[PDB]
C-alpha cells in the first residue's frame, strides 16, 4: 500500500482531535506520552508507553471442510499503561492484548469524576496480507488476552 | 515514582 495498515484517530469524543496511522511496516506500534512511542499522545494520565499495537500471523488449529484464515496476519492491541485502557467494552489492564477489528474504538483513558475522556478509532485502510483485515471472530466473542515475556521484550527496546 | 490509576 502506501505504508499504513491501521489508523488510530483520536476522535472528537476524546479530548484529542487528531489522527494516528500505524505503519504496517512498524511492529509493534507504540503509543503514549513519550515521543519514543510510534504514536504521540500527551495525556497527563497516559504513560511513556501507555499501550502498543502488535501484529501477528493469524492461524487456526485446523481447517476441516471450511477454509479458515489459513495463515495471514492480524493486529493485536497491547496495553502497558498502569491506568488501564478500555477496548469497546472489554477491560485492558497493564499487560493485556486484544484483537483490533476494522473500526476498533479503543479508550486509552476515561475518568468519570475528572471528565477525562479518551478514545481512538481504529481504521484499517491498507491490508498487508490480512485474512480479512480485522473482523475479530471466534469461539470467544471479543475477549481480552494477557501479555508475555515476548510482548514485554518488544517494549523493552522502546 | 510514577503512580497512575483511575477510579
Amino acid at each position: 500500500g502506501n505504508g499504513r495498515f491501521l489508523t488510530l484517530k483520536p476522535l472528537p469524543d476524546s479530548i484529542i482531535q487528531e489522527s494516528l496511522e500505524i505503519q504496517q511496516g512498524v511492529n509493534p506500534f507504540f503509543i503514549g506520552r513519550s515521543e519514543d512511542c510510534n504514536c504521540k499522545i500527551e495525556d497527563n494520565r497516559l504513560s511513556r508507553v501507555h499501550c502498543f499495537i502488535f501484529k501477528k500471523r493469524h492461524a487456526v488449529g485446523k481447517s476441516m471442510y471450511e477454509s479458515p484464515a489459513q495463515g495471514l496476519d492480524d493486529i493485536w492491541y497491547c496495553h502497558t499503561g498502569t491506568n488501564v485502557s478500555y477496548l469497546n467494552n472489554n477491560r485492558m489492564i497493564q499487560g493485556t492484548k486484544f484483537l483490533l477489528q476494522d473500526g476498533d474504538e479503543i479508550k486509552i483513558i476515561w475518568d468519570k469524576n475528572n471528565k477525562f475522556v479518551i478514545g481512538f478509532k481504529v481504521e484499517i485502510n491498507d491490508t498487508t496480507g490480512l485474512f480479512n483485515e480485522g473482523l475479530g471472530m471466534l469461539q470467544e466473542q471479543r475477549v481480552v488476552l494477557k501479555q508475555t515475556a515476548e510482548e514485554k521484550d518488544l517494549v523493552k527496546k522502546l | 515514582e510514577d503512580i497512575y490509576y483511575l477510579d
